[PDB]
């Protein structure tokens, strides 16, 4: 349970860091469309 | 999707990270303490 | 090996997301060389 | 590296970080049943 | 054992990647404020 | 922060993940090989 739960927790912090790199790429590509 | 909306999701995503990694210490330290 | 085997899965995608990163940065280099 | 192909690498990544996210959900689907 | 080890490995990894998220955000803020 | 201590962040921390994935890939390797 402590092993697997931090296998959990491993994910989530690594799909929020997706949704990080996503907002980066729009706002680089805002700047660059400007 | 505009910056000021942007500016808010940058915040909150941050936040959720420091958050989550914040969680896995205690966890990741706890899951030790349980192997020694 | 059902851990194991996505911890592999989570290394990946920590290894994508770096080289992701990497992208961003370039960019973000560009982008002060022509702004600024 | 130009910005075309900056473009392309950053579609490409991004598809496979979201194969690999998945593919880490179905996982951990399975994970937490056994 | 192994297991445990590559968690603190993926976590610490997790943080670095995080420290340059924040560095990368910095940049596109101050290249955005500039024009 | 100014732009050349950016610049000299990102590559510390370029190469500080970049030796931190090299030991999760070397404990990968021995936990599969531990596995089979």
């Amino acid at each position: 349970s402590g092993i697997v739960q931090q296998q959990n927790n491993l994910l989530r912090a690594i799909e929020a860091q997706q949704h990080l790199l996503q907002l980066t790429v729009w706002g680089i590509k805002q700047l660059q469309a400007r | 999707l505009t910056w000021m909306e942007w500016d808010r999701e940058i915040n909150n995503y941050t936040s959720l990270i420091h958050s989550l990694i914040e969680e896995s210490q205690n966890q990741q330290e706890k899951n030790e303490q349980e192997l020694l």
